[PDB]
């Protein structure tokens, strides 16, 4: 999913998904972090 | 006379593998955990990158099929800008002058 | 007299479509959905990337315009480092001794 | 006869090095604050990206084992497409006609 | 001979320009909330990345200087990995029987 996530690292950007919805691991981009599966 | 059209003819070999991947990945990712593409209008972008080594990141494969499609991609691109890499340095030595 | 001037100046375009395709696709992409690409200062900092193959992903295009601009620096990226390993090959027979 | 062959062959390697440095680098990351990478199925998937500089994104080892193999095998990974790349250029100076 | 040494030296260059700009950007990005950076155990692991053309997207440099360096280690990284691509060019040449 692709959600307004702040975007600083990769290690926090996987606890910011699973604490969204449930889901880790996802690349930062420019706008917002992305989550993936 | 080969550098040039092994050159010429090797761009033909990616365009094809492109568009034929993209498809062939999307009737797959279409149904199963993907990157975020369902179509090809967004597939085909992919698949170029893929096949330019470039995989900027945005959609990337996941699925067995999917992920085929990068490798075969990748091959494909990589051939066929090799070719083009190679044809210059063959033509570049028929030049002392 | 060829593969270095050939290579020198291959430089040059990948500079040029660097440049261009950045301003096109910021024109674009700024109103469009898209990543990041609707400044010069850091569109241009997206196409340097994808001209080497790079691609980082922060900064990446989704617009027709904003991805026809990586495609085109792409192939010029890609063009102008070319010449450059096929033009050290060139030189690199020419020196038996 | 050699440009073919080396070719040939090269692709053995990076073929090797794949499988090798993904498992090598899956049982450390696997347990280690690096990356999401902690199985083969999806590593061996990371390595071939790596292997041919594309690495969408999607895994980003930080580790230092996880790390290491992807420098392992970027070179090998290069090295087998290099000598393609060559390859090709010298048989590409072999025909006039 | 050339093509060996110039291939084998070009190793170097990338070397040096790896850990140069990962601290030059280090030093910059550290105080630029933005990139991940920082650190030179991280910022090192992303110019090897991005000397070979791989950019996973983990670290995207932001600041002029942490993109800066990205830029230097991408031409110092090609230009070594070049040397090596048509330095096998040469030899290959040098092998018909």
């Amino acid at each position: 999913q692709f959600t307004n996530v702040s975007c600083t690292t990769s290690k926090e950007c996987w606890s910011v998904c699973q604490r969204l919805h449930n889901t880790s691991r996802g690349k930062c981009m420019n706008k917002k972090c992305r989550c993936y599966s | 006379a080969l550098h040039w059209r092994a050159a010429g003819a090797a761009t033909v070999l990616l365009v094809i593998v492109l568009l034929a991947g993209s498809y062939l990945a999307v009737l797959a990712e279409r149904g199963a955990p993907g990157a975020a593409l369902i179509s090809y209008p967004d597939a085909l972008w992919w698949s170029v990158e893929t096949a330019t080594t470039v995989g900027y990141g945005d959609l990337y494969p996941v699925t067995l099929w999917g992920r085929c499609v990068a490798v075969v991609v990748m091959v494909a691109g990589i051939t066929s800008y090799g070719l083009v890499f190679a044809a210059v340095a063959t033509w570049f030595v028929g030049r002392e002058q």
